[PDB]
């Protein structure tokens, strides 16, 4: 089906770089060939600018407080810039002790769909 | 094309130049007052009357402004300004709340192409419109709160032109005598010094 | 230990105080930088 | 110390005033 | 050029506005006054002052009564400016 | 009496008797249950609309013009707030219209959690040195990370123009923010966070102004 | 089933690249074109015979510092020009027209880096953007309006990583660091009403801001599959594919083998795994696999520079296939694979700003 | 105040005001100026303020 | 007097030069005749840098450094910055925006020259406001009375119903009722006990047709029972409900 709909189109071919005289002086790039080929050189192209905005995260609005039961297992592990904890990798273990070493996915020891569990329970007679 | 690139450049340059002029102003003027309106104007007229409240450092003046909005309701406006009337006074110079305030709004059909107050009566002003006629108004006969409906009393509009224009001049000595000039290649003259049956 | 190791993204891992002309030296630095004397102010 | 830093930095403000020089002159 | 207005309170003072985003102030007394080459490269003598506020085509301006030397200006950028030049220029 | 041992009064939902002295009378105040005299105002509370049948608190539970300046939070009539990148760090609220001193602005809503629980998420918040935590009482902590309203975006200062007030309403604690002077259009809002001065300088050390003298 | 290194290249800035994307909108016969984005540059090449590849164009951003992340080829219904959009750590989305060699559209509404971009297989003005803001947005790149924001009270809690359209384009999957995989729908009435609305709005017409749609609930989810990060998912007809840092790729279906895909109750609490795939040394995250437009072969990069290839055919995933095409030059890493509309050539990016090329010999 | 102290406002690190000019509008200036001078030679002959013919 | 310069680079390095044909601007060739006026013109016009007066014995020396902030950003309709390109700086049609007013020059000092010295408020909104939930710009008209906030958040209505449906030990003739009620509770925010009478009144006043179409009025009455049991209804209205019902 998709190939069909694709067969109903017409699309331009691209043209390779053609430097404009508007910048007689600029920088250029080149790509070495790891195999038996020469290297091409092309002037770079500069983009316009856009303005950025400060950070923020997800959150949903509210107008009254909201009860929340407690959380006992970590269920996920954070990720720093991989260079900060390169010096303080222990903070992870500290947190682990705080939650007393409990994160979802850990100690999985395989998987169970609770049907084989019921089968084993019916099978694991008192021996 | 080219003109687009070029205009982008020119814009950035103008921005820089204004930055500089602003940085340099303090050694240049004896007063700097800037204020932004929502819609621009095409008119300018200082009302010939002035009041100066005592116990203060500032005068008070009234200005005659027009309006050429994009699409929405047009208006004739006259607002207020608190010019410092003092040499030793200088939040900023006087009160802290505000130095400019709108006071007069009147519904208007079409933009304003011209507006001048009558020399004999400042309460009488004229008006050039996108149409082919002239409008006159006396603000004292309309509330500042504008008619939320829209168009209102034209207050004795005129007749005799076929395309719009911009010329406008009362006769200083003679009341009612007022000249006009429009794309019609003509000069039209009414005399409203006495029109009982408006 | 296996359930305690943090995951990793990447792998394991001038002398001559000549003049103002230094300005005119700076803005053209290719394609016929004129005055032929700015090279000393490299 | 890749002195191009010192170069590239002070490069930027120059040309601006340079253009501005001529412009204002006329 | 789209507007010219004489000065109240001053017999020999006039004003020229246009589209160049500038505003001029002339002087009828300094017609052809020998000035220094730096005064000349500044400009001809009779030209008195040039306003540098607006950043668009200056739509309109006006003198006022009730005040000696002040003029308001309106551009096409929703902009209204009022100023008073420094005093030292005259006298 | 658990009410008693809690050093707290009796609310109309207690089982303390219909005359149990451990109850609370209620506002009687006349002009507004607002100034330094009105008893509700002292033992910081809002004159419930079952009791202050004088300051109007009962009246106009439908209509929106009352006299009790100590009923707003329940009625919840905040102001119109904006958002924009701050002039100190990231985002930061901006008010819209003028306001007189000692006036309501909004509440600081959020999730609620046990004390110790809050000590876990805070461990991470500290890492990036950014947090939303706020302590409510001796036992519960309010959290504005995942849910809340615009006020979560207020910045800290040391000479601010707003302040907090842990109040007590209908047997429930809350938090309100009130101006510290008159404020006109467009200003930004702040209030001391009441951090320990050590950590205060660690996390929030920006001035926005130099030494005036 | 044999590709050979017929070329290999290398950049000059030496900063690792991530993106490889053939233009799968080639009118039959047109030359092979593909692009690749690096630290702060983009690159335009063309596949030529005899292992020849020709530099075409390249742009760069200077005004800030960013590490571009993804790309996607599309076109313009109006004049049929090719269209490429990219986005990086700054979190902005740009849209470039090579025919004029300019960017015509930029989008800024996220809060963190972006991680992937894809389009609806049918509609060409629908761009899906996945970010670290836990929020998966979706734009009408033509009328310049947002549409949906998936995420909220029941969304992802940590840094969504990867998503994938269904084959027809009405169903999506999502995966992020929190071991969590959730299903979204597009076919819902509400949704398509919203879309049609989106295609109709004049800002000049109303004083109202367009009204988006917030969705706070997945259609179904679980975290039982992996016990580590999940960073790439692929629809398989009506089956699922996903990888972790556990050095195995898995295929499964929700519920039971009997359970239809379109009858699934939101509170479904079971999934059916079918098989596993295996490889070696993928002990880091952020590494992707791809597949042919004909859904018959599998490609995957590698940490030590190897390859691993299978067939999407009747080859039983117990003993489906094993094909490792290798070279001796770089073993730094390989991020991403990419096929043409056909299965002619296959490219991959090494971690050291070096390219590779493999020409198939069937 | 009618008269306060001089202009004083500073802190640790205020946000950076995101300057306007772009490289894309910058390089055109450079190029234009180069060919201009090589048509004019003012930094060499006219000292930046006088034009040769 | 020979004049010299020094180009600082945060002290990691530097460069020094000497002014030729001094007292003419090294950039704009402006002929200042005094160190005073020259210092002024430099620290004001060519402002994107910073300067310092050293007074080397040879007559003058100025060690220059780059400005640090130099807050130069567009000063126009603050909105244009984000118009999708091609439309920004249209400059070809009037546009409305919020009003503002500044003051810069009020009363000068007019002091005298002093070489020893060598070594503006707002009114209105002056920024770009954003939408609370999507971080998008805010048109000057959209910032009108629309306040994008009220007591009922959609996602909440959904969540509560769902949570109700978790319960096993309930009949549909009860869950439907509880939901139909709690939602209307949210819709108006009832607090005072003196409201509860009017509450159930308005409740059926809205959901009359439905409960009839639901044929669920009998459990409605059971609920009325419960509520009177909790001392908020008088018998003088329980019936009155079923009366107004038909
Ligand atoms: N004045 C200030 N100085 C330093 N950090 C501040 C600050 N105000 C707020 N913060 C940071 O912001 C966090 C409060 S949440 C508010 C964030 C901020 N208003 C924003 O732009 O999103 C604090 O944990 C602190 O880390
Ligand atoms: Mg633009």
């Amino acid at each position: 089906i998709l190939n069909q709909e694709w067969k109903q189109r017409r699309i331009q071919p691209v043209h390779i770089l053609t430097s404009v005289s508007s910048l007689r002086g600029t920088r250029e790039c080149s790509v070495t060939s790891d195999l038996d080929f020469p290297t091409q050189v092309i002037p770079l192209k500069t983009l316009n600018a856009v303005a950025s905005v400060p950070i923020m995260y997800s959150w949903s609005p509210l107008q009254q407080n909201f009860m929340v039961e407690d959380e006992t297992v970590l269920h996920n592990i954070p990720y720093m810039g991989d260079e900060v904890l390169d010096q303080d990798g222990t903070f992870i273990e500290e947190l682990i002790k705080n939650y007393d070493g409990k994160v979802h996915g850990d100690r999985e020891c395989g998987f169970i769909n609770d049907e084989i569990f019921v089968e084993l329970v019916n099978a694991l007679g008192q021996y | 094309k080219e003109a687009a690139f070029d205009d982008a450049v020119e814009e950035r340059v103008i921005n820089e130049e204004y930055k500089i002029w602003k940085k340099n102003t303090p050694f240049l003027y004896d007063l700097v007052m800037t204020h932004a309106l929502e819609w621009p104007s095409l008119t300018a007229q200082w009302l010939p009357d002035v009041t100066r409240p005592e116990g203060k450092d500032f005068s008070i003046h009234r200005l005659v402004l027009g309006t050429h909005t994009s699409d929405e309701q047009n208006h004739l406006v006259i607002a207020s300004v608190q010019l410092p009337n003092d040499d030793a006074q200088f939040g900023g110079f006087g009160s802290v709340s505000g130095k400019i305030e709108i006071e007069i709004k009147i519904n208007h059909e079409g933009e304003v192409n011209r507006a001048r107050y009558m020399p004999q009566n400042p309460c009488i002003i004229a008006t050039k419109t996108p149409s082919s006629d002239v409008l006159v108004f006396d603000y004292t006969k309309h509330p500042s709160k504008p008619d939320p409906s829209g168009e209102c009393n034209p207050d004795l509009r005129l007749r005799g032109h076929q395309k719009e224009g911009y010329g406008l001049s009362w006769n200083p000595n003679l009341s009612g005598h007022l000249l006009s000039a429009s794309d019609d290649h003509t000069i039209c003259l009414w005399d409203i010094s006495a029109v009982p049956k408006e | 230990r296996p359930r305690l190791q943090a995951q990793r993204k990447f792998a394991q891992s001038p002398p001559p105080a000549t003049q103002i002309s230094d300005l005119s030296k700076r803005k053209p630095k290719t394609e016929d930088f004129l005055t032929f004397l700015c090279l000393r102010g490299s | 110390a890749d002195h191009e830093l010192f170069l590239q930095a002070f490069e930027k403000p120059t040309q601006i005033y340079r253009f501005l020089r001529t412009r204002n002159l006329i | 050029i789209f507007q010219v207005q004489w000065s109240p309170h001053n017999e020999t003072i006039l004003a020229s506005s246009g589209t160049d985003r500038r505003l001029n102030v002339w002087d009828l007394s300094k017609i052809g006054e020998e000035q220094s080459p730096e005064d000349a490269e500044d400009g001809p003598p009779e030209l008195l002052f040039i306003h540098g506020g607006h950043t668009a085509k200056i739509s309109d301006f006006s003198w006022n009564p009730n005040e000696p030397w002040v003029i308001c200006s309106v551009s096409e950028d929703n902009i209204m400016q009022v100023w008073q030049m420094a005093e030292n220029i005259y006298n | 009496c658990p009410c008693v041992i809690a050093q707290n009064f009796c609310e109309k939902f207690c089982q303390c008797s219909s005359e149990c002295q451990n109850r609370f009378p209620g506002c009687r105040c006349k002009a507004q249950c607002n100034t330094k005299q009105c008893p509700c105002y002292l033992a910081v509370r809002e004159c419930d609309p079952d009791l202050c049948l004088t300051c109007g608190a009962a009246d106009h539970w439908d209509s929106k013009n009352v006299s009790c300046k100590n009923c707003s939070i329940q009625r919840g009539s905040k102001k119109h707030l904006l958002l924009a990148p701050s002039d100190v760090a990231g985002w930061g609220i901006f008010i819209k219209d003028p306001v007189q001193k000692n006036e309501f602005i909004s509440e600081y809503c959020g999730e609620i959690i046990s004390q110790d629980e809050a000590d876990r998420r805070g461990k991470v918040y500290d890492k990036y040195m950014c947090s939303f935590l706020f302590n409510l009482n001796n036992d519960f902590v309010v959290d504005a990370t995942r849910k809340g309203n615009k006020i979560r975006f207020a910045n800290h200062s040391v000479n601010p123009n707003c302040y907090a007030k842990v109040m007590m309403v209908n047997g429930d604690h809350r938090i309100g923010i009130f101006a510290k002077r008159a404020i006109q259009t467009g200003e930004e809002l702040f209030f001391d966070y009441r951090y320990s001065q050590a950590d205060a300088l660690k996390y929030v050390g920006i001035e926005r102004e130099m030494e005036i003298p | 089933y044999s590709f050979k290194c017929v070329n290999s290249l290398k950049e000059d800035h030496n900063q690792p690249l991530f993106g490889v994307q053939f233009n799968w909108h080639s009118k039959e016969g047109d030359p092979l074109v593909f692009a690749t984005v690096g630290s702060n540059r983009v690159t335009l090449y063309e596949c030529h015979s005899q292992g020849e590849i020709r530099l075409l164009q390249s742009y760069v951003d200077a005004d800030a510092d960013e590490n571009f992340y993804t790309c996607a080829w599309t076109y313009d219904s109006n004049t049929s020009h090719p269209l490429l959009a990219v986005a990086g750590s700054r979190g902005i989305i740009r849209i470039i027209n090579p025919i004029t060699m300019q960017c015509i559209k930029h989008y800024v509404g996220h809060g963190n880096a972006i991680n992937e971009l894809k389009f609806h297989p049918r509609d060409p003005n629908l761009l899906l953007s996945v970010s670290k803001d836990h929020a998966l947005r979706l734009w009408n790149i033509q009328t310049d309006t947002l549409v949906a924001i998936f995420g909220g009270v029941e969304g992802h809690r940590d840094e969504v990583l990867s998503a994938d359209y269904d084959l027809l384009g009405e169903k999506i999957m999502s995966c992020g660091m929190d071991h969590s995989l959730k299903l979204w729908r597009i076919n819902s009435k509400r949704m398509m009403n919203a879309i049609k609305e989106s295609y109709d709005y004049n800002p000049n017409k109303t004083n109202r801001p367009f009204i988006s749609q917030k969705i706070h609930f997945p259609d179904f989810s679980t975290r039982d599959i992996h016990r580590n990060y999940v960073d790439c998912v692929r629809w398989l007809g009506d089956l699922i594919l996903s990888k972790s840092c556990e050095n195995a790729i898995v295929c499964w279906k929700p519920g039971k083998m009997e359970d239809d895909i379109d009858k699934i109750k939101p509170s479904e609490s079971n999934v059916t795994i079918l098989g596993r795939f295996d490889y070696s040394q993928c002990d880091i995250w952020y590494m992707r696999f791809s597949m042919d437009f004909w859904q018959k072969m599998l490609a995957l990069g590698n940490q030590v520079g190897k390859l691993y290839v299978w067939d999407l055919e009747v080859e039983d995933p117990h003993k489906a296939k094993c094909t490792t095409l290798t070279h001796h030059k770089c073993g730094a890493a390989i991020r991403q694979t990419s096929f043409s509309r056909d299965s002619s050539i296959l490219i991959a990016v090494c971690d050291d700003a070096s390219i590779w090329r493999w020409d198939r010999l069937r | 105040n009618k008269r306060r102290k001089l202009k004083n406002k500073r802190r640790r690190s205020l946000p950076r005001p995101h300057d306007f000019f772009d490289a894309q509008t910058l390089d055109a200036i450079r190029h234009r100026a180069i060919c201009f001078n090589l048509s004019a030679h003012i930094e060499s002959l006219g000292k930046g303020h006088s034009v040769v013919f | 007097l020979r004049i010299f310069y020094q180009f600082l680079y945060n002290n990691n390095t530097r460069q020094q030069t000497e002014a030729r044909d001094d007292l003419h601007c090294p950039w704009c060739t402006l002929n200042c005749r005094k160190l005073y006026s020259l210092l002024k013109h430099l620290k004001l016009c060519h402002s994107r840098f910073i300067f310092n007066y050293v007074y080397h014995p040879k007559g003058a020396r100025i060690d220059v450094s780059i400005n640090e902030c130099y807050d130069g950003s567009y000063a126009g309709n603050p909105q244009d910055i984000h118009r999708q390109p091609g439309f920004a700086f249209s400059r070809n049609g009037p546009v409305k925006r919020t009003p503002i007013t500044h003051i810069l020059v009020c009363r000068p000092k007019r002091t005298k020259a002093s070489m020893s010295e060598f070594l503006t408020y707002s009114s209105g909104h002056n920024r770009l406001y954003f939408h609370s939930d999507t971080c998008l710009p805010l048109r000057p008209q959209e910032m009108e009375v629309d306040s994008e906030d009220e007591k009922d958040p959609e996602w909440l209505r959904e969540k509560t119903i769902t949570q109700i449906e978790e319960f096993s030990d309930v009949n549909e003739g009860e869950k439907e009722v509880m939901k139909l009620w709690n939602l209307h509770v949210m819709k108006h925010g009832f607090i005072a006990d003196n409201q509860m009478n009017h509450a159930c009144m308005l409740f059926v006043e809205n959901y009359g047709q439905k409960i009839i179409k639901k044929n669920l009025c009998r459990n409605f009455m059971l609920h009325l029972v419960s509520m009177h049991d909790f001392n908020l209804i008088s018998i003088m209205s329980i019936d009155k409900a079923v009366t107004k019902l038909r």
